[PDB]
């Protein structure tokens, strides 16, 4: 089963044509892109404070070798 | 003295001209013209021509001379030859400076000189006007009159610029 | 009327930037001739006194020329105060 | 957090604030506590030069009033 | 004396500036480059240390060799090293760059980038974690903190 | 005099920063480690030349704020629009003649 | 007393440029879900100092240039002209009160392209020369719209004096009658300053060092700030109270700061134009509209009876 990613006819009525002209002239989609980067500015960042904080690991982690004893 | 500022600027004006007129590498010749243009604007500024002075900077230096340098970098010189390396350029450059220095020295010593024609050396300020108290720039009034008085000038000037566009597209299509 | 309307819709869909340019340029050429305020720009420009108003020698037959600036003869700027 | 960007902005803002503030106060200091006279046109320059002679100390910003009448 | 004291403080100042503004040129040769990207990514944000994400080779202070250096690539890497203005440091990251790694016995692989350029820090792993690389960069900072260029200059 | 001093200060400081940026202590004691047609499109020439001609037109429009103070507004407005329209015709000519294209 | 005034303009300009590097990095960081500099000094406040010192004690690797004089000339011209652009700015009082201040800024800014051209000649490499010429073509192209847009605005102001823009906007910001021009003016300044999405000098060379690199960078960022200060004056005029000039300076600084931050905001948000595409944005989009709006703004004051005074 499949779907089309980019197979659509734009509406050619006056309302739709005027919608695309306003987008062209008023940069609406670009302003909407500015909105998303603005919301990220006000999100808490994901940075951790290395070396005072460390990334999480699991017991299976493969690091430096060692020889063990009984 | 600052009473001789116009004369001093005109001395540098000539030195810039002897610079590019001796024709070194077109890159350095362009620099000499740029310096002369700026010095020439200062001369016009000190006679009360603020707009005309700034047009030299805006149009002559920021416009024409930019396109000259642009074209030089493309179709003439990409790397300058050492300045004054050629003997002919050095001889011409030295000769013009020697002539200029003699004019300056003699006009300053006698406050007048006869180099072909006779000039006064008292300073350019002596000829200035002594009665200005209008609430506007007279140079600005004159230039603004292009649109009221100069209808004919606008028509032929605008036409020539349009033809310049058409012409240069014909020349360069090849 | 319709074939032109079908023409405008095509350029509005394809070249809205050029349609706006030509529309604005047309209004810049047309509206000055239609505006009722255009006549005032001429009057205001003439009402601005850049140089001294040199007085006239009084020969005894100039009843329309004021003798004093505060006399009632001569051009009035009452129209401008309201504007 | 985002407000930790503010200290850098504040330093930038103070830096841009000084030029305008300095010029304004320097003008008052050098012009008797008033705005520096503007003379874009010959008429304004003529009146400023006349003020310099009228001042009696060769300072165009030193004003004389009815006390000189 | 004060003359020695002034030298000691100036060395601290220049060392502090140089380790506080380490601009790397990353040679992203292979998989080790991916972990280098995760160090610039938000969780570790190397930029917060003063380590800008991607500098040009002529504005760089540290070269990070992040992947396998083949024979075909070796001349190009040395050319970029020679164009770096000094002081310049090299961080070798991952087994491949360290000593050849999985491909040590290959006919086409340089057995360690330290055959081509001097190396300041070796980061072990295949690949080293982003955190391990960050540990290595911080170790390079401490190495720069120990430099005594001016002290040795005035004892010459 | 003030403008001269400002200009002299600005470029003198720029000069000082540039020279010191070139001559700073280095602490090393060892030896340190043409006029042809540049392969550049004629299209880039035409941009510069097109800029020049438009710039000359702009020089003629610059007096417009002062020209609007005239009592001969009828003439002034007609001539302003004429000049700008001719500028637009220039652009239309370059455009329709493929002078603004970057292909080929 | 006037030399004091010059220094109190130059030094804060250079300090503001230094800390704009910090602000740009931190604003970009938080829009990228990270922090940016926060180790070198508290909240990264010493990062600009460390960067400045580092760059100046860096080896000044200049390849044997084809012109020693033009190698030195380019950074001096760039930085010298950048500082000159600030001396007529009314904040609210200019250092130099020019009758034709607007025209002076246009004329000086048109000279800044020589630093690009000269640095191309001095590089002694046809590849860098070709990169210089592409940058020059972009810069002069967008000078056309900036000049025409500026002229259109001044038809509502009445003069070339920069402080008269303050008077013109006493009741209302000029962005309201002229938001179409403000839109194209703003984008033109981005392209003029080679800022993303018009940062094609950086992108194309991807696809100078030490102090001399630092000087070109300082001049670039001084121009960025000055352009946004100009935009605020041109379109977001602050009211001036002659008895409290510092209220003008506070409000006008905030607007300029915000406009400068919007430069960083835009850089974080969009991909880069192709070279031919930013050429078409100018010659086939901005210029037709700017010409039409120039015709409109000549007619409008005449037809409304709203011609401003000359003085
Ligand atoms: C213009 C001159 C400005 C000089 C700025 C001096 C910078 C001060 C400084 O070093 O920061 C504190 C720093 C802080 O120390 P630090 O760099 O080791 O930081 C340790 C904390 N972590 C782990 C997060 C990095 O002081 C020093 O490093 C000591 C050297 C001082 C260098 C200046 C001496 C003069
Ligand atoms: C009553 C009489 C009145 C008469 C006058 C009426 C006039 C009003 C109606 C006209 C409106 C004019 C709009 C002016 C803005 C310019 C419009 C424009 O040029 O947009 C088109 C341009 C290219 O469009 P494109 O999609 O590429 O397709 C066209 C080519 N086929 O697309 C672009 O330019 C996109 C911009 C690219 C840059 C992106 C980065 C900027 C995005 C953030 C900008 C934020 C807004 C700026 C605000 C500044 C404030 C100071
Ligand atoms: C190869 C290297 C190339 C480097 C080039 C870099 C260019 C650097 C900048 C050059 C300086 C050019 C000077 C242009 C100033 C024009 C500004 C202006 O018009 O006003 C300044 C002043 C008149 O002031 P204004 O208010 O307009 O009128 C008088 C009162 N109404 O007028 C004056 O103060 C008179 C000053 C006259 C001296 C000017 C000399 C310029 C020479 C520069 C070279
Ligand atoms: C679509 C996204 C586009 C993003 C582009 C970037 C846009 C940044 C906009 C920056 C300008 C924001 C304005 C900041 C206000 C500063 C604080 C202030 O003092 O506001 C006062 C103002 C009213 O006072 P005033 O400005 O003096 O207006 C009087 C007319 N002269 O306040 C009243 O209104
Ligand atoms: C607000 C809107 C309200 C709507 C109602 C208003 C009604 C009144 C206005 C009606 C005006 C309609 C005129 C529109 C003309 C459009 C012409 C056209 O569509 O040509 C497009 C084409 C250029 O496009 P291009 O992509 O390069 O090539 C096509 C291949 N795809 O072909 C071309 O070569 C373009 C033509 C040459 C360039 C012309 C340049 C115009 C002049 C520039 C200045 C602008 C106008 C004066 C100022
Ligand atoms: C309302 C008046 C306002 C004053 C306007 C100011 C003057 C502006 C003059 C611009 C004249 C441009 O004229 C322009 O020429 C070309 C002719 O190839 C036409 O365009 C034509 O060629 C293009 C290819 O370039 C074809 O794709 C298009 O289908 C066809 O229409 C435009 O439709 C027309 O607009
Ligand atoms: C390629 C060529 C392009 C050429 C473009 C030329 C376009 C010219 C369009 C505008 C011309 C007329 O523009 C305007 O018209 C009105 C007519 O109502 C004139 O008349 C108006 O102003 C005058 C003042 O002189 C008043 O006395 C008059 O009462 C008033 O109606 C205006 O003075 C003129 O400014
Ligand atoms: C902004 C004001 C800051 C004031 C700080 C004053 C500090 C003065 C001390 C400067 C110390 C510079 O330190 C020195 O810089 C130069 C940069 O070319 C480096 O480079 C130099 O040495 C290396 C060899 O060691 C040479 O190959 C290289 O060609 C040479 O340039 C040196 O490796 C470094 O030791
Ligand atoms: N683009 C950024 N904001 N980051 C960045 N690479 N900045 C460059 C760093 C820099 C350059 C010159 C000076 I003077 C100073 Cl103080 C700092
Ligand atoms: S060391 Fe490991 S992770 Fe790094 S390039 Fe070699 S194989 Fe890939």
């Amino acid at each position: 089963t499949y779907k089309y990613v980019n197979l659509r006819e734009p509406s050619m009525d006056m309302k739709s044509v005027t919608d695309r002209a306003a987008q062209t002239l008023l940069w609406t989609e670009l302003i909407r892109g500015l909105g998303m980067t603005l919301s990220y500015l006000f999100r808490e960042p994901a940075t951790i404070n290395y070396p005072f904080e460390k990334g999480p690991l699991s017991p299976r982690f493969r690091g430096e070798h060692a020889l063990r004893r009984y | 003295m600052m009473l001789y500022i116009v004369f001093i600027l005109s001395v540098i004006f000539v030195m810039g001209f002897v610079g590019f007129s001796s024709k070194p590498s077109p890159i350095y010749g362009g620099l000499g013209l740029i310096v002369s243009g700026g010095v020439g604007c200062g001369i016009v500024l000190n006679f009360g021509g603020s707009f005309l002075g700034l047009m030299v900077f805006l149009i002559y230096l920021g416009g024409m001379m930019v396109v000259f340098g642009y074209t030089t970098a493309m179709a003439t010189e990409q790397y300058p030859e050492i300045w004054l390396s050629n003997k002919a350029v050095l001889g011409a450059f030295v000769t013009g400076l020697l002539m200029e220095f003699f004019m300056v020295y003699y006009v300053l010593k006698d406050k007048e000189v006869e180099v072909v024609f006779e000039f006064n050396g008292l300073g350019d300020w002596v000829i200035y006007d002594t009665g200005d108290s209008g609430f506007f720039s007279e140079e600005a009034m004159g230039i603004a009159a292009l649109y009221s008085y100069g209808t004919w000038l606008v028509i032929v000037t605008g036409w020539s610029l349009l033809i310049g566009v058409v012409v240069i597209m014909e020349i360069t299509r090849g | 009327a319709e074939r032109v309307a079908a023409f405008l819709k095509n350029v509005w869909a394809k070249e809205p930037v050029l349609v706006a340019s030509f529309a604005i340029a047309g209004l810049a050429v047309i509206l000055p001739t239609l505006s009722p305020y255009t006549k005032y720009s001429l009057m205001i420009n003439r009402a601005t006194p850049y140089n001294y108003p040199v007085p006239l020698r009084d020969d005894g037959n100039m009843p329309d020329v004021p003798s004093h600036p505060q006399d009632p003869q001569g051009p009035s700027l009452e129209w401008l105060k309201r504007l | 957090m985002w407000f930790e960007v503010l200290p850098g902005i504040a330093v930038m803002g103070v830096c841009l604030f000084i030029p305008g503030m300095a010029t304004a106060r320097i003008h008052r200091f050098s012009n008797g506590g008033k705005e520096k006279r503007v003379a874009h046109y010959p008429y304004q320059w003529y009146l400023m030069e006349r003020d310099r002679r009228v001042s009696g100390v060769n300072r165009s910003y030193v004003s004389k009033g009815l006390e000189n009448i | 004396s004060r003359g020695e004291y002034v030298v000691a403080k100036l060395d601290d100042l220049i060392n502090w500036a140089r380790r506080s503004s380490l601009w790397p040129m990353t040679f992203g040769l292979a998989c080790c480059a991916v972990e280098m990207m995760h160090m610039a990514a938000p969780r570790y944000d190397m930029d917060r240390f003063g380590v800008v994400f991607r500098a040009s080779p002529r504005q760089s202070d540290v070269m990070i060799v992040a992947g396998t250096l083949t024979n075909k690539m070796a001349p190009a890497l040395r050319k970029v090293y020679d164009q770096m203005p000094e002081p310049r440091y090299v961080v070798s990251m991952g087994s491949c760059a360290n000593g050849g790694g999985y491909y040590h016995y290959s006919y086409s692989v340089v057995r360690g980038c330290d055959r081509i350029v001097p190396v300041d820090i070796y980061v072990p792993g295949c690949p080293p974690t982003a955190e391990a690389l960050l540990y290595g960069i911080l170790q390079l900072q401490k190495k720069i903190k120990r430099e005594k260029r001016l002290r040795i200059w005035y004892r010459r | 005099m003030n403008l001269m001093l400002a200009l002299l200060t600005n470029f003198t400081l720029a000069t000082l920063l540039v020279i010191i940026a070139f001559w700073l202590p280095q602490l090393n004691v060892y030896s340190e480690k043409g006029s042809a047609r540049l392969p550049f499109s004629m299209k880039f020439f035409l941009v510069a030349i097109t800029f020049l001609l438009f710039d000359l037109e702009i020089a003629l429009l610059l007096p417009l704020p002062w020209a609007s103070q005239t009592a001969n507004l009828n003439t002034m407005l007609t001539m302003a629009l004429f000049l700008i329209i001719l500028l637009a015709v220039s652009l239309a000519y370059e455009w329709t003649q493929k002078g603004l294209e970057w292909t080929e | 007393m006037f030399m004091i005034n010059i220094l109190m303009l130059i030094i804060p300009i250079l300090l503001a440029v230094a800390f704009l590097t910090l602000v740009e990095r931190k604003v970009l960081g938080y829009m990228q879900l990270r922090k940016g500099p926060n180790v070198v000094g508290p909240y990264g406040l010493l990062q600009p100092i460390a960067d400045a010192i580092k760059l100046f004690i860096k080896e000044p690797l200049r390849p044997a240039t084809s012109s020693a004089s033009m190698f030195i000339l380019a950074p001096i011209m760039a930085l010298g002209l950048a500082l000159t652009m600030w001396i007529p700015l009314p904040m609210p009082y200019p250092l130099i009160n020019m009758n034709l201040g607007v025209l002076f800024m246009l004329a000086m800014s048109s000279l800044a392209v020589y630093s690009i051209l000269w640095s191309g000649w001095a590089s002694n490499s046809k590849y860098a020369l070709i990169g210089a010429l592409r940058a020059v073509a972009q810069t002069i192209s967008y000078e056309v719209t900036l000049a025409i847009i500026l002229l259109s605005v001044l038809l509502m102001s009445g003069s070339f004096t920069l402080s008269t823009l303050i008077t013109t906007q006493e009741q209302m910001w000029l962005i309201l009658p002229a938001w179409p021009l403000a839109m194209m003016w703003f984008i033109s300044t981005l392209a003029e300053t080679n800022r993303a999405p018009f940062d094609l000098t950086e992108g194309e060379s991807e696809l100078y060092a030490a102090g001399p690199f630092a000087l070109f960078f300082m001049a670039e960022y001084a121009n960025i700030i000055m352009m946004n200060i100009f935009t605020a004056i041109l379109f977001l005029g602050t009211s001036h109270n002659p008895h409290m000039p510092e209220l003008y300076t506070i409000n006008f600084t905030i607007k300029s700061l915000l406009l400068t931050m919007s430069f960083l905001w835009i850089r974080a948000s969009y991909p880069r134009f192709r070279y031919d595409q930013l050429m078409h944005l100018l010659w086939k989009n901005f210029l037709p509209l700017t010409l039409a709006l120039c015709m409109w703004h000549v007619s409008l004051p005449i037809l409304t009876s709203g011609i401003p005074p000359q003085t």
